[PDB]
């Protein structure tokens, strides 16, 4: 309730598409990959960028 | 070809005003059609200057409409007669072919300037 | 003897002029091509045949033939003069063909012609009906159109279920290469429009007046009125175009930064939603003379038709 109060009060009338909710406020990611060659572009490494 | 009504339209008569009831005799050559369900007017000339208004009367004559026009536009015409002047106006929301359809009937068949 | 080498140097103009002709002598030539036709006894939109025209090939520096032809076309001599006339008042436009009215001697006595410069070889109704009556036994127009303008190239064809969206959806990709050019087309028209308004001219646009670069003729349908009360007819023109501009993706472009193509994308907020505006620019820029109320949000309408209209 810090994020989320932290975003909603940006909004102009206090609506936001719900789309952009767990884009922005969640803690915790899942991915799912097919192969190595996706695995490979995507997360590499210990720490990534999304 | 893709051409613009061969087959024309017939007919100019009635009234106008400008402030609702305004209309008092007639002072409008209102032209054209009379469609297949009923009169339904196309276009309207005034060899006044200045007319927001008019009263097309029409079968039940209880039935008759006050139209609101537009701003119009001016032109002079070739008449024999010589020096004419009128004030082109055009029944409100009519779209872009009926205006074709009237301007291109009134400029081919009569002369104007 | 004469004739055909100097009706060649006559058609040959000004600029630079490296013409061939297209099998013909000082004789007319005959093509399969579409139309859209409203006559009072004939309407449709089909493929007649052509039979009133020469067409001259244009050649460059190194004497390869090049995508630009001279097409005249012979008709009659009030149609010269009125044609004369309404171009007289129409060729400032930069979006008018450039035209050349000239008389010739066929025989004892002298016939008038009209040329047209630097059209190409397709107009943007043989395109829509090759898109819209498709037919994989003879596609040789749609396949000639995708190879002239380095969409694919010839042997994309050797392919077997090519055309298909189900297989092989690379088509989507091959076919998203037209957008462009059918985009500046739009502009063209509404600055045709534009110019119409302004010279009191009214007419009825068709698809078959135009080329696939843009460029607008043929105005032997046109009437003059008073300057400043021009009104074009544009119904046919984009209710015939409209399931193009989705199929060939033709608005990309829109969603770079400068709307050009070589640049990065846009980069919107995650927190709005409404868009009300841009919608109205894009009606406004791409559709200006489309007489009928544009409500961007459907709650507005009036019944089920305008619903239909809007979405
Ligand atoms: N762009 C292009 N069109 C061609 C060519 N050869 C034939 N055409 C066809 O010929 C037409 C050339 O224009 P016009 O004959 O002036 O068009 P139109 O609408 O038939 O003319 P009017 O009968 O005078 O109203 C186009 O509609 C094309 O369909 C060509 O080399 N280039
Ligand atoms: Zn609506």
């Amino acid at each position: 309730n810090d994020a989320l109060n932290n975003i909603i009060n940006n909004a102009r009338d206090g609506c936001v598409p719900l789309n952009i909710i767990p884009l922005t406020t969640a803690a915790k990611l899942m991915v799912v990959i097919p192969d190595y060659n996706t695995y490979k572009n995507t997360c590499d490494g210990t720490t990534f960028t999304y | 070809n893709n051409e613009l009504s061969p087959v024309a339209l017939r007919q100019m008569s009635c009234a106008a005003g400008t402030t609702q009831t305004a209309c008092t005799d007639d002072n409008a050559l209102a032209y054209y059609n009379t469609t297949k369900g009923g009169r339904f007017v196309l276009a309207l000339l005034s060899d006044l200057q200045d007319l927001k208004w008019a009263r097309f009367p029409k079968s039940d004559g209880t039935g008759t409409i006050y139209t609101e026009l537009e701003p119009p536009c001016r032109f002079v015409t070739d008449t024999p007669k010589g020096p004419k002047v009128k004030y082109l106006y055009f029944i409100k929301g009519l779209n872009n072919l009926n205006r074709g359809m009237v301007l291109g009937s009134l400029a081919a068949t009569v002369r104007l300037q | 003897s004469a004739d055909a080498q100097s009706f060649l140097n006559r058609v040959c103009g000004v600029s630079a002029a490296r013409l061939t002709p297209c099998g013909t002598g000082t004789s007319t030539d005959v093509v399969y091509r579409a139309f859209d036709i409203y006559n009072d006894k004939v309407a449709g939109f089909a493929k007649f045949l052509k039979t009133n025209c020469c067409r001259f090939q244009e050649k460059d520096e190194d004497d390869n033939l090049i995508d630009s032809y001279f097409v005249v076309k012979r008709h009659t001599f009030s149609n010269y003069q009125h044609e004369e006339t309404i171009y007289n008042l129409l060729k400032d436009c930069p979006a008018v063909a450039k035209h050349d009215f000239f008389k010739f001697r066929i025989d004892g006595d002298m016939v008038p012609h009209i040329s047209r410069q630097r059209l190409t070889k397709y107009t943007m109704a043989d395109l829509v009906y090759a898109l819209r009556h498709f037919d994989e036994g003879n596609c040789d127009t749609l396949k000639e159109i995708l190879v002239t303008y380095n969409c694919c190239d010839d042997d994309y064809f050797n392919k077997k279920d090519w055309y298909d969206f189900v297989e092989n959806p690379d088509i989507l990709r091959v076919y998203a290469n037209l957008g462009e050019r059918v985009r500046q087309a739009l502009l063209k028209t509404v600055q045709f429009c534009d110019a119409m308004r302004n010279a009191g001219i009214v007419g009825v646009l068709t698809l078959d007046n135009q080329d696939l670069n843009g460029n607008w003729y043929d105005f032997g349908d046109f009437i003059q009125t008073t300057p400043g009360s021009g009104v074009p007819v544009v119904d046919s023109y984009y209710s015939l175009l409209m399931p193009i501009l989705t199929l060939t993706r033709a608005l990309t472009a829109e969603s770079h930064v400068d709307t050009d193509l070589t640049k990065p994308y846009i980069k919107w907020d995650l927190l709005k939603y409404d868009f009300t505006e841009e919608r109205l620019k894009l009606f406004d820029r791409y559709f200006k003379y489309w007489d009928q109320t544009y409500h961007p949000n459907c709650v507005n309408c009036l019944d089920d038709r305008c619903i239909l209209h809007c979405a």
